[PDB]
């Protein structure tokens, strides 16, 4: 209800800052909480080291809503078909967020909620069984 | 405006690249 969700939006609010807090020193909140900032730090990286070649290639995307998903589909499935590794994990968020800021920028807000769908249903029914074989994202986190 | 094709290949060739850079074979 209202009154209960004013408390945990306080707490979610606390927890946030906290958890930034402690990773500008190293630190950590929680072992998922390493695990967020060393995937934006990781797309942050990839993002910068690459940045010629990925504005280049996100330049390139033709967005509508009817064919958005024929479009991540097919992208995420070539990415992947040789196999996995971890850079391309990164590069495959790195992507899905270039897909949502191109979606909001051509007015296309309505696709951001949809390709988060789409990226975590590839991440537990595509990418699950890689990860997990190959020690799981605190691995991630250590490599 | 090149096709998706290409946008992948140069989105994991990159991908690959970062990732040589960190892990083992």
């Amino acid at each position: 209800g209202p009154l209960g969700s004013m408390s945990q939006s306080n707490r979610e609010l606390v927890v946030d800052f906290l958890s930034y807090k402690l990773s500008q020193k190293g630190y950590s909140w929680s072992q998922m909480a390493a695990v967020k900032q060393a995937l934006r730090e990781a797309g942050d990286e990839f993002e910068l080291r690459y940045r010629r070649a990925f504005s280049d290639l996100t330049s390139q995307l033709h967005i509508t809503p009817g064919t958005a998903y024929q479009s991540f589909e097919q992208v995420v499935n070539e990415l992947f078909r040789d196999g996995v590794n971890w850079g391309r994990i990164v590069a495959f968020f790195s992507f899905g967020g270039a897909l949502c800021v191109e979606s909001v920028d051509k007015e296309m807000q309505v696709l951001v909620s949809r390709i988060a769908a789409w990226m975590a249903t590839y991440l537990n029914d595509h990418l699950e069984p890689w990860i997990q074989e190959n020690g799981g994202w605190d691995t991630f986190v250590e490599l | 405006m090149r096709p998706e094709i290409w946008i992948a290949q140069e989105l994991r060739r990159i991908g690959d690249e970062f990732n040589a850079y960190y892990a083992r074979r």
